């Protein structure tokens, strides 16, 4: 595996026991109003003669402070000292170890096998107010780092891990992590744990959800490679009118953010529906409503690319499509071909004219506007088409569909014309 | 005479060289020389420094 | 990224490539004699210089 870096990672910054407050005032639980009497747990102390250990206040024991996020304090609670319910206090962090793979920086693994639910470490750093906060932002903005280390303890406070802090700080963005933060009470005061969301075994990397409000930043792109990353790293929208389709997928339909804004804006404020933020379901009214534009950037064919790749849907897939019958630039075009546009264009047509959940007249009318730019776009090798072999596709849809002859004829004409370009060498294998 | 220049432009433009490319992009070389002793310098390569 | 038991990257599957016929291939179409060098590269991408 890959090599250790414990200690190299240790030396980049000054390392903590314990959370450390700009003044005593920040950081108070219950905004700094001092529960007198503090909430003792009416458990029993239980101490385990042969070890020594109270073993009181456990995992499987009906602690109600232990629910309710709230730590034993020694000599208030009638658990006694040493209960298990000190985790905070006593320190016991999971063995972790520190790594490095894929695009990834320096990251935290599991050196022993976790249970569900298990505290795995405390995440630390300077307790500081809102301005420290926006000077260290603005100072680290300056500098340009490309890291992320500050964290909400509650409103008006935070904690920054740049500095000093802990182990918890190289721990990355997982759009499906196995860890999550929790916050918890430990006397008088707010603190931030991470707790194992599920079983999670030796070597395995340990991740969290990171709901980063941006503050206006700009977005990092997220290499996490988790299948339901959304690809970019943030949280909830500043606002509604925000998004209605994922950014990609929105400018390969040429829209942008004023476009988005523009129908919530004509219809959400005059008293008809649009749900929230959730690209899950896609409105069909929306794509349909939208304009279309000539694309002539190669980053929108790759975005293009991707939206085919991703989206399901009817509407959109034809709306792109009709963009695509919009664009006439061959580069694009060439871009879209080095994308293996063909490849996308099979799937769009198989899930369409050979799945059928929409009509035969409404499909035929899909086929037809989407046969055009096959026939249009330039090609000069079948090793293009070689990378799709959409030629089968088109074979059993005209075969299909053989009662719609315009179709089947259209394909004909497409195969002939295919049917004559030339091929590229692939070198020949020992056997 | 030409090692000699070719040092003194490395470190005026930083003392590194990125890829063999910049030894004509940057105009360090002419075209000739560089198709000369392009294979017979090398940079070496990391995979930990370069993710991409 | 993930290479297989007791090897440290793909660079065994060379040894099955067929290099005379894409030379072959290479003189018809761009008139290039490049049967050494094709050698040469398998080498160099087998072990990054070597000591030779
Ligand atoms: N899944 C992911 N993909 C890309 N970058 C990620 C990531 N998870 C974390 N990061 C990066 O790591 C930052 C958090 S700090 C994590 C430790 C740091 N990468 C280091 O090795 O020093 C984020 O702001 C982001 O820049
Ligand atoms: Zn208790
Ligand atoms: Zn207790
Ligand atoms: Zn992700």
């Amino acid at each position: 595996y890959p090599a250790d870096k414990t200690e190299e990672a240790l030396t980049t910054f000054k390392t903590l026991s314990q959370n450390s407050y700009q003044n005593k005032t920040l950081g108070n639980a219950h905004n700094g109003r001092s529960t007198a009497d503090g909430m003792s747990c009416d458990c029993e102390e239980n101490w385990d003669t042969v070890s020594g250990i109270n073993n009181a206040c456990g995992e499987y024991s009906e602690c109600i402070n232990r629910l309710t996020s709230i730590e034993c304090i020694s000599g208030t609670c009638s658990c006694g000292d040493d209960c298990q319910n000190q985790r905070f206090q006593k320190k016991q962090y999971a063995p972790i170890a520190v790594f490095e793979t894929e695009k990834k920086g320096y990251g935290v693994r599991a050196q022993a096998d976790i249970r569900q639910d298990a505290f795995i470490y405390e995440y630390l750093g300077e307790v500081i107010d809102e301005s420290t906060f926006r000077k260290r932002k603005e100072n680290y903005d300056n500098q340009g780092l490309e890291h992320f280390y500050f964290m909400m303890l509650q409103k008006g406070e935070f904690i920054d891990a740049t500095a000093k802090g802990g182990l918890g700080r190289f721990c990355n963005h997982s759009c499906r992590p196995n860890a999550y933060v929790d916050k918890w009470e430990v006397g008088n005061k707010l603190r931030m744990g991470i707790f194992a969301k599920r079983e999670i075994y030796k070597g395995e990397e340990i991740c969290f959800d990171y709901n980063v409000d941006r503050y206006g930043a700009n977005p990092q792109k997220c290499y996490c490679g988790e299948d339901n990353c959304i690809g970019f790293l943030g949280g909830r929208t500043q606002t509604d009118s925000a998004n209605i389709l994922p950014v990609p997928i929105a400018e390969a339909l040429g829209s942008t953010n004023a476009q988005e804004q523009r129908w919530v804006r004509l219809m959400k404020e005059q008293n008809k529906s649009i749900k929230a933020s959730d690209y899950s379901s896609i409105n069909e009214d929306y794509v349909n409503s939208l304009e279309m534009r000539p694309i002539a950037d190669k980053d929108e064919a790759s975005k293009v690319t991707s939206a085919l790749l991703k989206t399901q849907d009817y509407i959109i897939l034809r709306k792109l499509i009709e963009r695509v019958s919009l664009t006439k630039d061959p580069e694009v075009l060439k871009e879209i071909v080095r994308l293996r546009g063909y490849q996308c264009v099979a799937n769009i047509l198989t899930m369409i004219v050979l799945d059928q959940e929409q009509q035969q007249v409404d499909v035929e009318s899909f086929t037809l506007s989407v046969l055009d730019m096959l026939e249009s776009w330039p090609n000069s090798s079948r090793n293009r088409i070689s990378s799709s072999q959409i030629e089968s596709v088109l074979e059993s849809v005209k075969t299909k569909l053989k009662k719609i002859q315009p179709i089947g004829k259209k394909i004909n004409s497409l195969l002939n014309s295919w049917s004559k370009l030339e091929i590229s060498y692939k070198i020949p294998k020992s056997q | 005479r030409k090692a000699a220049g070719l040092i003194q432009s490395i470190q005026r433009i930083g003392s590194n060289l990125v890829n063999r490319a910049h030894l004509i992009t940057e105009q360090l070389t002419s075209k000739t020389v560089f198709l000369n002793m392009a294979s017979f310098v090398y940079i070496v390569f990391d995979p930990d420094v370069e993710r991409n | 990224r993930s290479p297989p038991k007791d090897e440290d990257d793909l660079t065994f599957k060379l040894d099955e490539l067929i290099l005379d016929d894409y030379a072959t291939e290479l003189e018809r179409k761009h008139q290039l004699k490049k049967r050494s060098t094709l050698q040469i590269i398998k080498e160099e991408l087998q072990s990054r210089y070597r000591e030779i």
